[PDB]
């Protein structure tokens, strides 16, 4: 077996600067080193190959170098178009075991995010389903807390929140909070309330709708 | 504890000099009308302290380490310092001392105090009915895992805001040995406006403090007075400097009283009176210490580029053997460079377990043996312990303790042709298991059944050594790969192959650190005109004294000179007209070390004079210095 | 030479797998056919290959539950994975690793989610997401299209059938004990909603399922 | 300490320590249950 060991599973990048992915293998592999470019929902590419000469159609701004099991892979120029997971691999002999990957962040300003939280249509609810979705747009970092408010009492089963990774023209994020609850809980309480607790403001973005209409 | 504050203006501490601070009683010895000689962590006289005052722009509470002891001295006017928090992390995570005096009791307890970010005290409502009384408690949070609590005698201290002079003088010593904190203080009116005075004062220790614990970082806390983040302070100093261990002369007189401390590596006039053990210095050249020169590097003079191993006749090599009869090569008695090997770029599989590549530098083995055999390329990764195959169970088992590589290149035009190549042969069938390293040159037919085979194929009569297929109609990596796998063992035969540190190091006309094959010094490698012996290794002196070696790899002739080294006198007058000294350094040169030359050394401090006087104080070879106008 | 991924994303436990992976463009001359899955999760996994020749060889964590097929007439070759697990569940690739003029190259494909699960096949139920009646007005209107209760995975969810791109945030999907959730939003200005049509289009071909839900304001206040 | 610390089934409560980069110094206790890393290879986390 070939244990392929990379420093970090998520780093930050900003515009500009200079980032040494660094792969350290226990097994010395040789001159054999490869590295993937894989865009979120495609397929990976290659991008050096032999560890000194790059590949047709790649630009100049991706360099490759390393001595021993201390391997580099300097990306200069880092711009939007190279956010992309990284994979150190071999092609000397089989199995072909890959490292855990990479992904880079680019830093800028803070900002508030557009929460709007939307009624249940009434196609839903003649089935007997209701699911209230809280939108969670344009917002940084990563790391948040959504929560409900749910006539002052918090829930916590029921909720379904899956995270999108960082969008290459605006480097923001993008989240969906979903609330999945039964017909009766849905005539038994009035007002939803979800929030956006974010660093820049000590309030949460607080948005509500009532039922009555 | 969460509200600081916002009056903070950036200020650089600048230097500040000390004249006679540090000074306290080393252990529970009284003495009286003689000088004894004290080893203790001390201020050093004329060093560098630190600059910080608490005044209503300038308000900083910086963070000081504790591992080397620190030294306090406060001149206060107002009682401004209230106390200190001798900690480790400043942290909830660790245990932590927490001193504070709220002009009552004197709280020192032992708990896990909560770090806040920025403590302080004052006094609140300074406009009318001011009674000097405290309310706010912004010292730490809580306070848990108590297990010693100290309250002091009830008191009143008199806080009162004076202006003008310093009336006040507070100093303390912060350090901690071996788990046993001493606190020292001394207190005394004096006179003092904006500098640092050069008193005399010895410290007297209050209380003993068995904490047992470790001080890495400490603060200090400031009192704040104003007529909750704009508040201010009013204005005091405080100085902290570094303690060093160093030597003290404690003169006591009839009553007792520390009158005179002597640091002993402050100036040359020092290192006369911590000799002799007196202060009253008398005429006549006095030895005090030796000089030498530290060396600056630790040099290596073992390998060389040449005397290689042989790797050509076995990496560049046209034929080799099968995986049943291979052949095994031991390497020694040579140098092996990793680096050429691993930049070659001609080879397609370069692997290593065990150990990084990086790692075996620092580290020497004394067995290499080559195994070379040819395989398939699905065979290469059935060499590894704990596997199954047609390699691991039938040919070829690794041991489980196996730190060895596998190298081996690419064949595509040595071992490639069109029709078929029969040359190699494996073994196919087998009845048990394998053993580490186990050759297995034998032609036995399998016999798989009842019958036996009489060395000819028939019912259940199959060739064991099965004939390898290589095709140019066949795939791109099952092209025979030439394995060649390193064994690495450790056994009671010495190294051979191992390279001290690195291959070559040359700094000549210095004070370096050699290392040789039988003897080690430290020395300065000259140039020389002999002609020695070429088999010659080393030289010694008339008693045994290395002075001329030569390099075993490299024909050169070099000598083996000695360092500056040599003791040190102080010429000095005596004590009752002045304390003006003459640096003299013995046996050594104006060069590496109001220069004037001498038979004995470089002498520098004295000036030269053509009109020849008396003799006072004898220097050497006829040279005489004397204190006059 | 392209490359293109196809067979049944649904396989059921303990069962045999099938898939085929096209080649397309240029027939196997020199060059070998890999297989690369991909664990939820970003890790990897080798599983396999075939040449031309006759020498089949795999990772040592299957031993004998895995088997390749070769077929040189349609150009086409299958995968056989005997004895699947809940931890087999994977996005399956074939890819091919040939030198060419002296330099090394690397060719890949499409790619497809194989979901090997327990559970049974259910059609998808698209219902409209509309905001109140009393929301706070804004120049830029945010839509959603939610689609819960569907199996398995991946759909094909998209705008306007591919006309409408801007604004366009896709959401993963969730895992519950029984099923799967999708959502998705958009970003369109006051003056095109609800003055213009807009429906996002599901299609689901593992179930041949394809449900066009017209975003419509219902209901009123 | 047989009869005061051991029991029926076996006594797999406390624990110890067996494994350090270098050695202790004298008069100081180890209550630090961190997990650090060996040699270059971080963890950062759960076991494995």
């Amino acid at each position: 077996d070939i244990v392929m060991t990379q420093s970090h599973k998520f780093m930050s990048t900003s515009v500009g600067h200079r980032v040494s992915i660094t792969c350290k293998a226990s097994q010395d592999v040789g001159n054999d080193v490869a590295w993937y470019q894989q865009k979120p929902g495609q397929s990976p590419k290659l991008l050096i190959y032999w560890a000194s000469t790059r590949h047709t159609g790649v630009p100049d701004r991706f360099t490759g170098s390393g001595s021993g099991t201390d391997f580099t892979l300097t990306i200069s120029n880092v711009q939007s178009e190279d956010l992309a997971d990284y994979f150190c691999q071999q092609y000397n002999r089989y199995p072909y075991t890959f490292g855990g990957g990479t992904k880079l962040e680019i830093k800028r300003a803070d900002a508030a995010p557009t929460v709007s939280i939307f009624p249940p249509s009434s196609e839903q609810l003649t089935s007997g389903g209701a699911s209230v979705v809280c939108f969670l747009n344009n917002f940084y970092p990563k790391d948040i807390n959504v929560k409900w408010k749910i006539d002052g009492s918090e829930r916590q089963n029921g909720v379904l929140n899956s995270w999108t990774d960082q969008d290459s023209k605006d480097s923001t994020y993008s989240m969906s909070s979903t609330l999945t609850l039964t017909k009766d809980e849905y005539e038994r309480h009035n007002s939803y309330t979800c929030e956006a607790t974010h660093k820049t403001s000590t309030s949460p973005i607080v948005k509500s709708f009532n039922r009555n209409e | 504890q969460c509200v600081n504050l916002t009056t903070r203006t950036q200020l650089p501490p600048a230097y500040t000099n000390s004249f006679t601070r540090g000074v306290y009683y080393p252990d529970k010895v009284f003495r009286s009308s003689v000088l004894h000689s004290t080893q203790d962590l001390f201020l050093p006289f004329f060093s560098n302290v630190t600059w910080f005052h608490a005044i209503h722009k300038r308000f900083d509470n910086p963070v000081l380490p504790f591992n080397d002891g620190v030294y306090f001295a406060s001149t206060e006017k107002s009682n401004i310092i209230r106390g200190w928090i001798f900690g480790t992390t400043l942290d909830s995570k660790t245990q932590s001392l927490l001193i504070v005096n709220n002009a009552t009791n004197v709280v020192i307890k032992v708990c896990e105090f909560q770090f806040c970010n920025d403590p302080f005290l004052g006094v609140y409502y300074h406009k009318n009915n001011k009674s000097w009384m405290e309310s706010e408690f912004r010292v730490y949070s809580s306070a848990n895992n108590c297990t010693f609590e100290y309250v002091s005698q009830p008191f009143l201290m008199d806080l009162e805001g004076k202006q003008g002079n310093f009336k006040n003088l507070r100093e303390f010593v912060f350090k901690n040995i071996d788990g046993y904190f001493k606190i020292y203080s001394k207190h005394t009116p004096i006179n003092l406006v904006r500098d640092l005075p050069q008193g005399f004062s010895a410290l007297e220790p209050l209380v003993d403090l068995p904490i047992g614990i470790n001080i890495t970082r400490f603060q200090t806390l400031l009192a704040l007075h104003r007529s909750s983040s704009g508040w201010t302070a009013g204005a005091a100093a405080y100085y902290v400097g570094y303690l060093q261990p160093r030597t003290f002369l404690l003169k006591y007189n009839e009553n007792g009283t520390i009158t005179d401390a002597v640091d002993c590596a402050l100036d040359p006039l020092s290192e006369t009176k911590c000799t002799l053990k007196s202060f009253t210095v008398e005429k006549g050249i006095y030895q005090t210490s030796n000089f030498r020169v530290q060396p600056t590097e630790s040099i290596v003079r073992f390998p060389n580029i040449t005397n290689l191993c042989p790797f050509g006749e076995v990496f560049n090599a046209t034929r080799f053997a099968s995986v049943y009869a291979w052949n095994r090569k031991r390497i020694s008695n040579c140098v092996a460079d990793y680096s050429v090997l691993y930049n070659s770029a001609s080879f397609s599989t370069f692997k290593c377990y065990g150990v990084s590549p990086t790692k075996l530098n620092d580290l020497c083995f004394t067995n290499v043996y080559a195994d070379s055999f040819v395989i398939r390329g699905d065979e290469v990764r059935q060499i590894a312990p704990g596997q199954t195959g047609k390699i691991a169970d039938y040919n070829y088992k690794l041991p489980d303790d196996f730190t060895g590589c596998v190298i081996a290149w690419n064949s595509n035009n040595l071992d490639s042709k069109v029709g078929g190549n029969y040359n190699y042969l494996y073994r196919l069938f087998r009845k048990s298991n394998l053993k580490p390293f186990e050759r297995d040159i034998s032609t036995e037919i399998y016999q798989a059944g009842s019958t036996p085979c009489n060395g000819v194929e028939g019912f259940n009569c199959y060739f064991p050594l099965q004939s390898y297929g290589f095709q140019p109609t066949n795939g791109v990596g099952y092209q025979p790969y030439r394995v060649v796998v390193l064994s690495f063992e450790l056994l009671h035969a010495p190294a051979t192959v191992c390279g001290p540190k690195k291959s070559t190091n040359l700094v000549k006309n210095k004070c370096v650190n050699f290392n040789f094959n039988g003897l080690t010094g430290t020395g300065v490698l000259t140039e020389s005109n002999k002609k020695f012996l070429p088999f010659q290794q080393f030289g010694r002196d008339i008693a045994d004294t290395t002075d001329a070696v030569r390099d075993p790899q490299t024909l050169e002739i070099l000598d083996i000179t000695p360092c500056s080294f040599g003791g040190v006198s102080v010429i000095t007058p005596g004590t009752n007209t002045s304390n003006q000294v003459a640096v003299l350094y013995q046996d050594v040169n104006c060069t590496e070390v109001n220069v004037f030359q001498t038979r004995a050394g470089c002498l520098i401090g004295a000036e030269h004079v053509n009109n020849s006087y008396e003799c006072d104080i004898p220097i050497g070879a006829g040279i005489c210095a004397s204190y006059q106008t | 030479v392209q490359l293109q991924e196809s067979g049944p994303s649904l396989v059921k436990p303990s069962q045999t797998l099938s898939l085929t992976c096209s080649v397309t463009g240029d027939s196997i001359t020199n060059g070998y056919w890999n297989w690369i899955r991909k664990f939820p999760g970003n890790k990897l996994e080798y599983m396999g290959y075939i040449s031309y020749s006759g020498s089949t060889y795999y990772s040592p964590s299957l031993k004998s539950r895995i088997s390749i097929t070769r077929d040189t007439s349609k150009n086409q070759h299958y995968l056989q994975l005997n004895s699947v697990t809940s931890e087999d569940t994977a996005t399956y690739y074939c890819a091919s690793d040939y030198h060419g003029s002296k330099y090394y190259f690397d060719y890949w494909g499409q790619g497809t989610t194989l979901t090997v699960s327990s559970a049974k096949t259910t059609p998808p139920s698209v219902y409209p997401l509309a905001p109140g009646s009393a929301a706070q007005t804004n120049s830029m209107v945010t839509l959603g299209c939610l689609v819960k209760g569907y199996f398995p995975e991946p759909v094909t969810v998209t705008w306007n059938s591919g006309s409408l791109s801007s604004g366009v945030h896709t959401f993963p999907a969730v895992l519950q004990s029984d099923l799967y959730t999708l959502s998705s939003s958009v970003t369109v200005p006051s003056s095109t909603w609800p003055s213009e049509t807009v429906t996002c289009n599901v299609a689901h071909p593992a179930s041949s399922t394809k449900v066009d839900k017209k975003i419509v304001p219902r209901d009123c206040g």
